[PDB]
């Protein structure tokens, strides 16, 4: 959803 | 005790009061009038230094008179009357005529090196030279004089990331030469960063040591284990040393940090993405915001570090191509020329390439930032954000970039967990004022919009599936029944943004 | 040895002690009329320095004579009568004056004194500004100032939750000049908050520390663990320094707080939630009821935040509604600003729908509250409850709310001549301020609409529909048994009037 | 209070000042003139020894008088004219030359000085001898002495592992008599080299004891663990003591090392292998 | 009841 949360 | 004025005038006067003073004559001297005792005596008789005498005189002088008078009526007597001059003449220019003691009993000892001195003490960072955004730095030095009469207030040089204000601080405290000497006596530069809830206690021990002397650096207890009431109260009580103290926050996160400063009546710089930590302070609130380098000055940032000017027409396109892509940021900007390697706007163009199709990641550089990337930094932007917020943002890819565009057009792609979608509105608003992530603009139409670098963020980093999520899931509400924006009677359409609708598609296709 | 006057004169005629004067002079005048002793005036008299015999003579003076008179009748014959004429009408101006000075004002700005230096170190929070409750923060102020000769006292500024008490007490110690160095020496301003058994120690441990010199903050020694009946001897002790010294607890939920606060004599003001507490102390006990906020102060409380005011009808309603909604009630009020964003009526109106749907996680926001919603301050006060009493709350969703309805349409949903229901919502308007009494036409309780927002979206979705059908049952036995103005006793059997929010309610349990 | 050449006069004629003088002709003199008071009169006036009445006028003379005037205006009327013309003339030397002698040489044998004890000291290895790379050497003390002005600066001698940065650098600070002690005060040489994450910080922890004075090397604490901006406040603090100071950064491979140079505005000549 | 109260 959100690699790595960026 | 004193207060914070008449310490300021013992706290200006201390280059005199190093130069030419014993506290021996005077222990004597004020014993008789009754502020002191005979261990605080016996603590300051007996000290090798004069220096030691003179600061623990200083310090229990300030908790223990009621008033800053005898010490006026003892530099006269020893014909140390030089020093009781000044003194009495800073507190003539308080009480009677205010004001006037900035300009006249005040500024005649400003010194560049004096200046370089307290900023180096208070840690402040080293100003940058080959350019200064005027206008900012400007109204931050401005606004900062307008305060430093308050007993305590929040300034908010608040914006992206890398937009560049900790550095227009480093330039705002370092330009004039008023701000440190004249309107506040010291600095303190602290550098937040903090995520964690240990991390706001954290940095106020590294506060009330900021404000500790060389001396009392050694006597540092196992103070890592002491309760919040207690460092808050030895601040409050070491703050007494320091009259008007500017303290820079540099990096503030936590509105626990806000509610610290605001709970020690601190006198605060705040640098920032997050600006509704702001609500948590019930005081004097003030803000500057640290907008995207508009296109003219970062033409002036590029002659600024040697960078040739255009000549050819496919030349100031591909520089007006690199401030679109890199919509309006210093930070990338910077890592931009540090990568332009050749200097050719030749290859100029080919990272204008490499900007697209490889992301930031294309540029990542090592560079003034402490991030190779803009994208360590939003990161951090991206984690703190509500759940939900975390959402709405995630799916902001499937849009245009730098294009204006409806809340319904919106409504198609975000998320909610009936018939009025304002709750959209509500999160992208708080989506722009929360790391300037969107961008809101009210009229003509309430509309939002996302920037460029904003958006090649979120593409090499939101999952490729999403993105073509977003992509089938607009392409269904898209059918119902240039400087102007879309009409009502044209949204069925969105392939006006066919381009940058085919390079999504292409993209999530690899 | 002299008093305050006579020492004042020897203090503040030392400047002039200096440029002339000698106590040798002196010393066989005061050897003589046996007021000195020869080691005594050994002391002063060989003695390098003119600033040493000076400071020995009226150090050793002030023990040996019964007054300052030896001192008058000496340099009145020695020529320096300059010094003798000072001091006698000085002493004429306290033995021929019976009015002097008082605590007051005689060297200015005490902006910085008692505004700056106390309040900051006695820990009192930053005063709000842009609104103040006058009638509130004014009584308090006043009903101080009437106990600052007592020697010990509770005040009490009990409230709902985001009442605004707290604010209240952050005005009143700093709006006056009076309260704090007239009235009262030192301020000492701590958070309890206790909920756990160890609280109430650690406060008084920082109480304790309050007290304590800026010189031995360093010397704390690990003082965790050490009797109760010392840390109170040694506060009681630590507090002969500490003459008039008013005390505020704010947030007290533990009645063991007030006792120890009326154990060590203190001077307290409180604030707090539960009311009951003060049946912990047996003495002055005072109180100060933080009523809701009326429809105009909250006008007031916009108007004063930036808050466009009204102008078509269904908006001066939209704002009735918000000020209805969150009845009265300064915490939410200011979150729902916080979230006001385009500060619009429409989008003021788009909290409102919010509120009753998304109940008050539709309004949290970053505010100066300690608190995301208000929901997060009555959790503890559900908390700390009787569980009966937690039951009879629980309960109370399934009424209608801002209603004054009878004791008997309230003995059909709370659990158990049924008195005792009354009782309970008698505990439940006290601890917490979470009822409503209202004694005649007919002893008759109300539910406000926070109070009541709060359980929608909070109590058990099973227990509303449950509440909701055991209301209708036993209206339906007392069927069997055959504005301004309460609902009549021949028509409980019809709570159809309340329908409109039955029906919203029913809704919610059953979906 | 006087200044470096009123204080340089009264230290300098003092084995002039103890064969003919005595405090207490002037005590009175300078109680006169309102320069000093009657307890300082008081400790200078009850005094044993000779050398106690002249150590105590010399230590309590410098707070109170705006100059050194009433001292001249004494030496004179007193038949002690052999030293109050020593002092005319050494203030004629002053007030009168606007030239004296600079950071120069008049104790000759600097050869043990900064040859010996300062680059020893500062940790700057043992410069080569047997070839020396003219240009280069030379290039590095030019660029280096354009700079002593500056508060804070980076100097990149940058090159090929084993391409031989370190040995000019040493031969750089030893070479020359200008660099250290004319243009900077003392020399820090510290070899960096670090690669994890912990030297960067353990570097300035040996920067932070190569300021610490001979004495208090012993009081050295368990520093190891205390925060990155108290071992830099206690440099910047203990960087009072060290007015222009030279840092060679031999070995930097982390461009950590060289943020925290320019945190704590650090004059930094830097050897490294990356640019 | 009381949804964590
Ligand atoms: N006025 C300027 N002159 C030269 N370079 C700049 C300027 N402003 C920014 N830069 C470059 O951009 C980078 C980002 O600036 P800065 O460090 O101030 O970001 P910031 O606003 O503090 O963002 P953050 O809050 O994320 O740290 C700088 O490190 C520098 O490399
Ligand atoms: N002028 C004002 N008067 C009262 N409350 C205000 C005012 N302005 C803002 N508020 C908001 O109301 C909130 C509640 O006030 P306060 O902090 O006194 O609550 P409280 O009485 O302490 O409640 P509790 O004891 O449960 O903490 C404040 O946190 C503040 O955000
Ligand atoms: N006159 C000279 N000039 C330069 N190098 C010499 C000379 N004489 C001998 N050498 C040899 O060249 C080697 C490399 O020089 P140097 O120690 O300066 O390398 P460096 O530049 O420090 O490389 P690194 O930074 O990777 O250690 C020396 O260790 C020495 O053995
Ligand atoms: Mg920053
Ligand atoms: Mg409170
Ligand atoms: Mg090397």
């Amino acid at each position: 959803m959100f690699n790595f949360l960026g | 005790m004193l207060c914070e004025i008449e310490c300021r005038a013992l706290s200006t006067a201390h280059t005199r009061l190093i130069h030419d003073f014993e506290p021996r004559d005077a222990l004597t001297y004020l014993e008789g009038k009754n502020i002191f005792t005979e261990d605080h005596s016996e603590l300051i008789s007996k000290m090798s230094t004069r220096l030691e005498r003179i600061a623990n005189f200083l310090r229990i002088y300030r908790r223990q008179a009621s008033e800053l008078g005898p010490l006026i009526d003892f530099f006269n007597y020893n014909n140390q009357s030089h020093l009781a001059d000044f003194l009495e003449d800073y507190i003539d220019f308080a009480i009677n005529e205010p004001d006037l003691l900035r300009p006249v009993v005040i500024a005649p000892q400003f010194s560049r090196q004096m200046l370089d001195r307290k900023l180096l003490l208070g840690n402040v960072p080293k100003q940058m030279t080959c350019y200064i955004r005027e206008y900012h730095v400007d109204r931050v030095i401005k606004k900062l004089d307008e305060m430093c009469d308050l007993d305590s207030f929040f300034l908010f040089l608040h914006g992206r990331a890398g937009s560049g204000k900790s550095v227009i601080a480093s330039q705002a405290l370092s330009k004039s030469d008023q701000l440190i000497g004249i309107n506040y006596d010291s600095i303190v530069w602290l550098k937040d960063s903090g995520t964690a809830p240990k991390s706001t206690f954290d940095l106020f021990t590294d506060i009330l040591l900021m404000l500790k002397s060389e001396d009392d650096l050694l006597n540092f207890p196992s103070v890592e284990h002491v309760t919040s009431v207690v460092l808050k109260r030895m601040i409050c009580n070491a703050l007494i040393d320091r009259p008007n103290t500017l303290f820079v926050f540099d990096d503030v996160v936590q509105e626990e940090t806000i509610r610290w400063a605001q709970e020690l009546r601190l006198r605060c710089l705040v640098t920032t993405r997050d600006v509704e930590i702001s609500n948590a302070a019930s005081q004097t609130c003030e803000f500057i915001e640290v907008t995207s380098l508009e296109i003219d000055e970062c033409y002036d940032f590029l002659e600024a570090y040697g960078m040739p000017m255009p000549v050819g027409e496919k030349e100031e396109d591909v520089l007006n191509k690199t401030i679109e892509l890199s919509s309006g940021n210093p930070a990338t900007l910077m890592m931009f020329f540090k990568s332009c390697e050749p200097k050719t706007f030749e290859k100029m163009a080919q990272l204008n390439n490499k900007l697209e199709s490889r992301g930031l990641v294309g540029v990542e550089c090592i560079t003034p930032y402490s991030y190779k990337s803009l994208a360590m930094a939003l990161q951090r932007c991206v984690e703190v954000l509500s759940d939900e917020d975390r959402s709405a943002l995630a799916f902001a890819v499937v849009m245009p970039p730098g294009v204006d565009i409806p809340v319904k057009l919106w409504s198609c792609v975000i998320p909610v967990d009936e018939q009025l979608d304002d709750e959209v509105a509500d999160r992208l608003k708080r989506l722009s004022k929360r790391g300037a992530l969107l961008s809101g603009k009210r009229m003509p139409v309430l509309t939002f919009k996302i920037d460029h670098i904003i958006h090649m963020f979120l593409k090499h980093v939101v999952d490729a599936q999403t993105i073509a999520n977003g992509i089938s899931i607009l392409e269904q509400r898209l059918l119902e029944i240039e400087t102007v924006i879309r009409p009502e009677d044209f949204p069925k359409f969105m392939q006006l943004h066919q381009k940058f609708y085919d390079s999504l598609k292409n993209f999530a296709c690899c």
